């Protein structure tokens, strides 16, 4: 083996280390996706935990490296680029509450929230997510109790009580994504309301993510 | 007595028969390769060490009710039955350490290379402590005649006990615990099921097991010194079989109820 | 772009420590393997140490074996040789080399200005066959160079390189692995030969081509140029 | 009035375009390659596991000299290889870790790779410093960049899911010409060896031939049910193979300006990720999202052997130009290279 | 009128396509037969190159 090969050699094993090297740093920061119509409130949880194509944050909350990857500018067809986020920790969903009367610009005969249904209906029962867990955030909380009393749940759902309060519509809307999810014993859907406190949204995200990370940790262990 | 032979003759086949499939499984499958396996796979692999390197050697023993080979190699024997019984143990304080480790500190078990140095440091610390422990029986710390070769020497003994079994069993009994504590108060939040309820069924069945099977050998060494009062023969021997059985029992209640590990049985037969 | 500017020395007393340090600047110092070669007043080069990219492995010549000590720090881009030990033998202009090792890499590539340490008072033999030839701008000229050994290695490839050093001036690699030229010289020279016994053809001199020709082999260590061809207009 | 007016008319031309291709469709290749011998088992071996990746492989491409070739990885690094040797060349650190494509250069200077960033990064390998730097960072696509082909060291094709192809310019940084014909995300690339065609199939079940001297859509091919994923070229330059989500590859020809074969079986229901070519074109590599590659005879039809050494499935697969092995890329992290053994 | 404009461009892309002249798929198939034939003793995944000559050895 002449000099230059094993020079060459060396230089690769000095790659390796690197290599090797970055993808410990990569296994320990956590990626999570995120879904959103683009209008309703992801955004503003954007640029609260902060404080074309995909957008990369990375923000630190405790002792824990969190990737977000805002991938709701593209409007091409999710089925041959999803399949790339197989291996993600939790998918943040971010669903405004105020789109439940509100119609969708593009057609206008369904409505947003129900457009937004769809979405979750394709992410939550796809074939790549049968063990990523997904947490749902309820944005526009604020506008949505102030909303409630002009205007009723009723126009969006052909059966519904007609309770027509913060405390139990909001309850019944989630219970609704929950019964979208088809598998209960994989993946768990943690659900909040998203409010204007800083701390809160990202506490809750940091806790997600350590429960979701519990389970698959106790599943490779065995004790599940 | 022939009829007793043929009993104990069944149980290493089973010894062998669950603890080859499981090794090769983990082999064959990148699923079966995580962090917490390799670890049972290092039980499974000390059993088979137990299965064959000692099994035939207690079998024969029996039979004859006399140790008619040579000295050294009754020394070699004993070296080996402690050792390997030992790491054994050891595996399971390592693997309750590893499962500790997964629900205390998550992001430590979480990462693939740090996981990965945690293995080869926790393996290295079985084997070799299990050796350091069975090293002055090589020499000759062993005191038996050479008619019958049983271990004579009571001090040693204790000191050995100790260490092998004693301490580990304090930190497996209590480390189960804190696991168990952990899982309860997070139901208990999560209410205010069926992952937690297996879980906590998994918890007793792993206890359980090593508490009828490994426990009573030992108490009875100390019960015996401290009364000064003579025991049967037949208790020392009952007892030292039924340890023995957890081998057989290892790779069911380890690999058998998790639910990736039954689609490697399926495959095999 | 690139500059390697070394300096340290020029007063030693035979017997003495003189460090020298190489300061780097303009590349990306850490992939690069450093060599450091010598050349003494009107002779030709030697190399003395080679440090890989992470100080992996250290190869040193067969004179300099437990005397000279080279150290590289790769944040501050900087490598030093801790020279010990001085002989009236170790007079001569050290020149900072860097290296890359790769599949078409150029090694020798870019090569340090040169600083003067002068003091008061087995392996392949790479020789030439003239050492002096007056020739004219414009006419082809075959520049020879025998080797011991043959340079053919299994994987197919020959390790014969040649640098052109101008009067007054610092050496440039202008072939390298006998066949391919490095970045930067016109393809007027041509490298030809097949096992030992090497030559170098350039089509048409010019101006910028006057000066002397080594023949390093790099099939395995220690490094050994040849006695350089003068070349006068 | 107008809306309806053309819409008849297309129906027209589209009636009036498939009765051509059934006239000139007198035999099929079925029938002039039964006289032929088979090509027999093709029995490769996997001769080098290139290993050093930590995420899944998403495309690899080769080089002129058969010797490196160049891996995309979801870790966010751009690893070119030595396949012979089995050591790193190089390891670009990315600045998008999402990279859907990677091609290398014919000459070996310049290294071309984008994804779900949308910014196909050229990276210049033969540097006059030591790491390999951004020459420029070609932007103006709105959908994933799906492939990145190279011309020559200037001119680089790009297919985009924002259903547009682009021929840009290195140099200026700027498309110079933007093939817009397709109404689904544009999914491969495939130059022919002329270097003046390229067909790219997308996910409105439709390959399109464009010239890169005019810039229109030469010829368009249909008869998939589902999403054309990756296509190459026979070596002529007049045959390309699509490969689809059906389990279907099918052999389009451009002068008899439609199918030829049809490589299905009725146990594999699964996607083709990659498509490839052998130097004479006999056999027709295939890789399949069941974790193995199966190797297809292009003139019979016959699956001639399985490459099935990878334990996840199989994303992008690629032969050499002088034919000698195929090497094809996993998303288990490693990049085995296969040969035929005599 | 964007679907107007859309339907203009599809209708004169197909009549560009159909002018195109298609030569038989017997004729076609045959040459592509021929170049296969051509280089059939070339190919090294087709007729597998002895280990000397192949660079990739175990
Ligand atoms: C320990 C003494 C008190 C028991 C003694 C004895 O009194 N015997 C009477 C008849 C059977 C025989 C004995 O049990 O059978 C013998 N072997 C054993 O009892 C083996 C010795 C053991 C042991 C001794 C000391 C420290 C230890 N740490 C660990 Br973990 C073990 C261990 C495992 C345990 N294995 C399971 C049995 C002979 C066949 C070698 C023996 O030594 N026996």
């Amino acid at each position: 083996l002449s000099a230059e090969d094993k020079a060459a050699v060396e230089r690769s094993k000095m790659i390796d280390r690197n290599l090797r090297e970055d993808g410990e740093k990569a296994a320990r920061e956590v990626k999570l996706l995120l879904l959103g119509a683009g209008e309703s409130g992801k955004n503003t949880i954007v640029k609260q935990m902060k404080i074309t194509g995909i957008v990369e944050t990375h923000f630190t909350f405790k002792d824990l490296h969190f990737k977000m990857f805002d991938v709701g500018a593209q409007r091409s067809e999710r089925k041959k680029w999803i399949h790339c986020f197989e291996g993600v920790t939790a998918i943040i969903f971010c669903v405004a509450l105020s789109d439940y009367d509100l119609v969708l610009a593009e057609d206008e005969e369904m409505n947003r929230m129900h457009a937004s249904m769809k979405l979750f209906d394709s992410i939550c029962n796809n074939k790549w997510f049968t063990d990523t867990s997904i947490i749902l955030f309820l944005n526009k909380k604020d506008l949505f109790e102030e909303k409630i009393k002009k205007s009723p749940l009723t126009i969006c759902y052909p059966e519904y009580a007609g309770s027509n309060t913060y405390e139990e519509a909001a309850a019944y809307i989630q219970c609704q994504f929950e019964d979208l999810n088809k598998r209960k014993d994989t993946k768990e859907i943690y659900t909040h309301f998203t409010c204007s406190t800083d701390t809160k949204n990202v506490q809750f995200v940091f806790d997600a993510v350590t429960d979701v990370i519990i389970k698959n940790n106790l599943k490779d262990c065995g004790l599940f | 007595y022939n009829y007793y032979a043929t009993l104990l003759t069944l149980l290493i086949a089973v010894i062998v028969f669950g603890n080859v499939l499981v090794c090769m499984a983990v082999s064959r499958e990148k699923a079966l390769q995580t962090t917490t396996n390799y670890l049972i796979v290092s039980l499974a692999v000390a059993d088979l060490l137990v299965a064959t390197l000692v099994m035939p050697w207690v079998v024969y023993l029996e039979v004859v009710g006399e140790w008619k080979f040579s000295r050294i190699h009754c020394d070699i024997f004993v070296t080996l039955d402690v050792m390997m019984c030992t790491a054994s143990i050891l595996n399971l304080c390592a693997i309750s350490i590893d499962r500790y480790t997964a629900v205390a500190m998550p992001m430590l078990y979480n990462t693939r290379y740090s996981s990965k140095r945690r293995v080869t440091v926790m393996i290295s610390i079985v084997w070799v402590l299990s050796f350091t422990i069975s090293c002055p029986l090589l020499f000759g710390l062993n005191n038996a005649d050479q008619n019958e070769c049983i271990i004579a020497n009571p001090a040693f003994v204790v000191y050995s006990s100790i260490v092998s079994f004693y301490v580990p069993f304090i930190v497996t009994l209590l480390v189960y615990i804190k696991i168990y504590i952990v899982l309860r108060r997070r139901r208990k939040r999560v209410n205010t099921q069926q992952k937690e309820k297996k879980a906590t069924q998994m918890l007793a069945i792993v206890l359980g097991v090593f508490i009828i099977c490994w426990l009573p050998f030992f108490i009875t060494h100390i019960l015996n010194i401290h009364c000064d009062c003579n025991i049967p023969p037949v208790l020392y021997s009952a007892f030292t079989w039924l340890g023995y059985v957890n081998s057989a029992v290892n790779p069911i209640i380890y690999t058998t109820f998790n639910i990736e590990f039954r689609k490697a049985f399926l495959k095999i037969l | 772009d690139v500059q390697l500017v070394e300096s340290g020395g020029g007063l030693v007393q035979p017997g003495g420590s003189r460090k020298l340090s190489c300061s780097a600047s303009g590349f990306a110092f850490s992939s690069f393997g450093m060599h450091w070669v010598r050349q003494a007043p009107e002779k030709g080069l030697e190399w003395v140490a080679y440090i890989s990219s992470g100080s992996g492995t250290i190869y040193y010549a067969d004179t300099v074996k437990g005397r000279f000590t080279i150290s590289r720090d790769d944040p501050k881009n900087t490598l030093f040789l801790q020279m010990t030990s001085l002989r009236s033998e170790d007079t001569a202009m050290y020149y900072c080399v860097r290296s890359i090792y790769y599949y078409g890499s150029s090694p020798f590539d870019f090569w340090g200005q040169g600083t003067t340490l002068t003091v008061s008072s087995s392996d392949i033999v790479m020789t030439q066959a003239t050492s002096s030839v007056p020739v004219t701008p414009g006419e082809s000229v075959s520049i020879s160079c025998r080797s011991s050994k043959s340079l053919l290695h299994s994987n197919g490839n020959t390790y014969l390189y040649w640098f052109l050093q101008r009067p007054g001036q610092s050496p440039q690699l202008l072939i390298y692995r006998m066949s391919n030229l490095a970045s930067g010289v016109p393809d007027r020279f041509s490298g030809s030969g097949s096992g030992t016994a090497f030559t170098l053809t350039i089509s048409r001199l010019e101006a910028e081509d006057v000066g002397v020709y080594y023949c390093m082999q790099h099939l395995e260590y220690p490094l050994t140029f040849g006695a350089g061809t003068k070349l006068e207009l | 009035s107008e809306l309806d007016q053309l819409r008849q008319e297309a129906e027209q031309l589209k009636n009036q375009i498939r009765d051509a291709r059934k006239a000139c469709a007198d035999a099929t290749l079925s029938q002039i390659t039964n006289n032929i011998d088979p090509v027999g088992r093709i029995q490769m071996r996997t001769r080098r596991t290139l290993r050093g990746h930590l995420a899944k492989i998403y495309a690899m491409h080769w080089g002129t000299d058969s010797r490196l070739l160049v891996s995309a990885s979801q870790d966010g690094k751009l690893i070119i290889w030595d396949s012979y040797t089995t050591n790193k060349v190089h390891a670009i650190p990315l600045r998008s870790s999402w990279v859907m494509t990677c091609a290398y250069a014919p000459s070996g200077n310049y290294v071309a790779c984008g994804g779900l960033d949308n910014i196909c990064s050229i990276y210049n390998l033969k540097t006059r410093e030591g790491n390999v730097r951004v020459s420029r960072e070609l932007a103006g696509h709105t959908g994933y960049l799906s492939c990145c082909r190279f011309l020559d060291d200037n001119q680089i094709v790009t297919s985009s899911g924002d259903t547009t192809c682009a021929l840009w310019d290195i140099e200026t940084g700027q498309q110079t010409t933007t093939f817009t014909g397709h109404t689904g995300d544009v999914m491969s690339l495939s130059l022919a060896p002329d270097t003046r065609l390229f067909v790219s199939g997308a996910c409105d079940a439709s390959a399109k031939l464009w010239d890169v001297r005019e810039g229109m859509c030469r010829q368009t091919f249909t008869g998939h049910e589902s999403d054309i994923n990756a296509i190459c070229f026979f070596p002529n330059g007049n045959a390309f193979a699509t490969g689809s989500d059906d389990a279907t590859c099918r052999l389009f020809d451009l002068r008899a300006d439609q199918e030829l074969m049809t490589y299905s079986h009725d146990n594999i229901i699964c996607g083709i990720t990659s498509v490839s070519f052998s130097k004479s074109g006999r056999l027709l590599l295939a890789g399949y999202d069941d974790f193995n590659c199966n190797v297809w005879d292009a003139l019979k039809a016959d699956r001639a052997g399985v490459l099935a050494g990878h334990d996840n499935r199989v994303s992008c697969l690629g032969v050499t130009d002088d034919g000698m092995a195929v090497a094809t890329g996993s998303w288990d992290s490693f990049l085995k290279i296969w040969n035929g053994s005599s | 009128t964007a679907s107007i404009a859309q339907a203009r461009k599809l209708v004169e892309q197909l009549k560009m396509e159909a002018n195109i002249d298609r030569i038989k798929v017997s004729k076609a198939a045959a040459d592509l037969m021929a170049y296969c034939e051509a280089h059939a003793k070339e190919d090294p995944l087709l007729t597998p190159v002895p280990a000397s000559e192949n660079p990739f050895r175990e």
